[PDB]
């Protein structure tokens, strides 16, 4: 699982199936982020345009975020058309 | 044009990304997209970037949270956007001075000098802990703006160094 | 006097008219833009949404007051937000009036001829 | 069951198919939006993506 990040669209995750996922540069390897995965392995693994979220998900529908906690918000943007109201 | 942020670092690098860019002025909100468009052959450098924010309220609100303070030797340059109408926005020249004053940084600078003319590229050569290195290019949006500083002050006695054309 | 209370019948008839003129055609019984990955899927849907809405015991009870309502609503073509299920998840599509006025008479001028 | 999985870059929804034919929208952490099908049977979907629009 080898990801280019959204707003740095050289600056990759990479990540295995059981999830040693690292926040990684394109240009120096050195600057790696080996976040552990103190949990069981993966199906699949989504990003963040907000930067910030992790989503990582099996057939379990139980989702986390590990990063630090910059924002209350989950994902990127609040237009929804039935929002709690239809 | 350019209602919104556009805001553009020149005097740009080969080979370093913008990956600690990114991480400095993250905890700010407002980061839309950045990006250097390139040549086909050409890991060098060449010369215009795109740190873009949403408006240009963005940017200012970055310069006034705080901004020009020194990392990895590079000051992020602000919006010009100026092309083939711009023949001389930014090159209608500017203040050549050979001895400036050895502590005159950029902030400083435009802060006691923006009541007579406003710089707007102080190319000025700041080098080694803090020192002038006396040749510097202060630079306007016209050559009229100069012409009032120098009639002003051209440079005035601070430790005694006027400063030069 | 007594036939002011009568009339609400001819827009109400024509609308049954552009309803049931074009709903259950043998060539379009069966056929690609009619399933659940069809064209015109959710006019079927709501169709006998009204008509067989279930009641709490799960009887579709109908409550003509309600369907009078809705008929009214879905007559004039105004925006509003509708849930709509199988029962079960799926297939669900929260929409509004005017664009299902617009696939009606586009289907019954496709239907009325080429 | 899940088997595809994106987002959409104008909501705090996700976009999931499980192995039972659907696809479905989901709110913040645990709360789902909607649950539609586009597609015929069998499995729901080999992928998902996200839209200037809607969801492909």
């Amino acid at each position: 699982f080898v990801q280019l990040h959204p707003l740095l669209p050289t600056v990759m995750i990479v990540a295995s199936s059981s999830g040693s996922f690292d926040f990684i540069d394109l240009s120096n390897p050195t600057l790696r982020t080996q976040y552990v995965h103190p949990c069981q392995s993966i199906k699949k693994l989504c990003l963040s345009p907000n930067g910030d979220v992790l989503g990582i998900l099996e057939a379990d529908n139980h989702l986390d975020t590990w990063r630090r906690s910059s924002n209350n918000m989950g994902m990127f943007t609040n237009t929804p058309e039935m929002l709690a109201y239809p | 044009e350019n209602s919104s942020a556009s805001l553009y670092v020149g005097d740009l690098e080969p080979s370093v990304s913008e990956a600690h860019l990114y991480d400095i002025f993250s905890p700010i909100g407002s980061v839309s997209s950045i990006r250097v468009c390139r040549d086909a052959i050409t890991k060098t450098s060449l010369g215009y970037a795109y740190v873009n924010f949403n408006d240009h309220e963005a940017g200012r609100k970055a310069i006034e949270q705080l901004n020009y303070t020194p990392i990895k030797g590079r000051l992020c340059r602000i919006m010009w956007s100026q092309r083939d109408p711009s023949l001389r926005k930014k090159g209608s020249g500017n203040i050549f001075i050979k001895n400036l004053h050895p502590d005159i940084d950029n902030k400083a600078l435009y802060d006691t000098f923006s009541v007579f003319g406003d710089i707007l590229s102080s190319k000025i050569a700041t080098d080694e802990n803090g020192k002038s290195k006396g040749f510097g290019f202060v630079h306007f949006e016209e050559e009229g703006a100069a012409k009032e500083a120098i009639d002003a002050l051209n440079g005035m006695l601070l430790n005694g160094q006027e400063i030069y054309v | 006097s007594v036939l002011s209370r009568e009339l609400e019948n001819g827009r109400l008839f024509r609308l049954v008219n552009k309803l049931n003129c074009i709903f259950g055609r043998i060539e379009s019984r069966i056929d690609i833009n009619w399933s659940e990955s069809g064209t015109k899927f959710p006019i079927i849907l709501f169709y006998d949404y009204v008509f067989h809405q279930v009641d709490s015991n799960g009887k579709p009870i109908m409550d003509l007051t309600h369907v009078l309502r809705c008929l009214n609503k879905l007559d004039a073509g105004i925006q509003e937000k509708l849930m709509l299920v199988t029962p079960d998840e799926l297939n669900c599509i929260i929409i509004s009036y005017k664009q299902l006025k617009d696939l009606i008479e586009s289907t019954f001028r496709s239907i009325t001829q080429a | 069951e899940i088997t595809a999985i994106s987002f959409d870059e104008k909501a705090n929804l996700i976009w999931s198919g499980d192995s039972y034919g659907c696809i479905s929208s989901y709110d913040p952490t645990f709360q789902l939006y909607t649950r539609y099908r586009g597609h015929i049977g069998g499995n729901s979907v080999k992928d998902i993506l996200s839209h200037r629009d809607g969801i492909l």
